């Protein structure tokens, strides 16, 4: 209940990943799709969705 | 004269250029339709962009023309037709027909050809040899399915003149049956008139010595297509 939110438990060490990993993704997402397009040429489930 | 028909050669000459201008005043004045047949010359197939300024003015002023499939993906853009008929499905096919790896048809839409569009343009004709006949008029547009055999004939067969048959073919039925602008179902019947005789021609050497007749070209016309298509 109310002794279960989530400002009461302790996820500093999840919360600096988190950090990274938008950083991470700010800064390669647009490579990442350029890439897809020119490896993969149609997609398929499992490839990166790309796109619309 | 009713139309009045040049090509394109006529633009690589400059005392020739002002004359068909001359020519297209006045046969306008009279109320002659003008056909460009374009048969791209040697010098005009080196750019895309020097050709197609060289080439507006008479466009501009044609009602009818007639390219080749070869002519109008140059005009437009080489490259981008040549990839969209080098593309394979990495995986499978969109549809069964995609399966069979079937000679590629493709039907260029009114929104690929717009640039070459004009206000008095009544019928744009584009030519796959006598296999297919793209027809665009600003109400309607389609194709008429053709065919080709000089396999029948492989020692005489010569296809030099088969395109001045097709389009000649086109003049024929234009002058008489005026309801080819206005008419689908009319206009696809009357081009597989042009179809027949594109292929009579190539089955002789020499353009002038095998150009067919016209009961020939009737002939082979209601042969070669099931009757409801006559």
């Amino acid at each position: 209940g109310e002794d279960a939110t989530v400002d009461k438990m302790c996820l500093e060490r999840f919360k600096v990943f988190l950090k990274q990993y938008n950083e991470w993704v700010e800064a390669n997402k647009d490579r990442l799709e350029e890439d897809s397009y020119k490896y993969d040429q149609d997609f398929y489930p499992g490839r990166r969705i790309r796109g619309k | 004269a009713r139309i009045f028909h040049f090509n394109s050669e006529v633009l690589t000459s400059p005392t020739m250029e002002s004359t068909l201008f001359k020519a297209i005043q006045w046969s306008k004045k009279f109320g002659g339709l003008i056909f460009f047949d374009l048969n791209l010359p040697l010098p005009l197939w080196r750019s895309r962009n020097e050709t197609r300024k060289l080439i507006k003015k008479s466009w501009d002023e044609a009602n009818i023309i007639e390219v080749s499939q070869q002519e109008l993906e140059f005009l437009l853009d080489e490259e981008y037709y040549e990839r969209r008929r080098n593309y394979t499905p990495q995986y499978f096919a969109e549809d069964f027909e995609q399966t069979k790896n079937r000679r590629d048809y493709y039907h260029y839409t009114p929104e690929e050809i717009k640039p070459l569009w004009h206000d008095d343009l009544k019928l744009l004709v584009v030519t796959d040899g006598t296999l297919r006949l793209h027809y665009y008029t600003p109400k309607f547009d389609g194709v008429v399915v053709g065919t080709e055999d000089v396999l029948i004939t492989p020692f005489t067969c010569d296809r030099t003149g088969s395109g001045d048959a097709v389009v000649a073919g086109i003049m024929r039925k234009l002058t008489t049956c005026p309801e080819m602008f206005e008419d689908q179902d009319v206009l696809e019947r009357q081009l597989r008139f042009a179809v027949a005789a594109g292929i009579i021609s190539q089955w002789t050497i020499g353009a002038v010595r095998g150009f067919p007749t016209e009961s020939a070209t009737q002939n082979l016309k209601e042969q070669v297509y099931v009757p409801s298509m006559w």
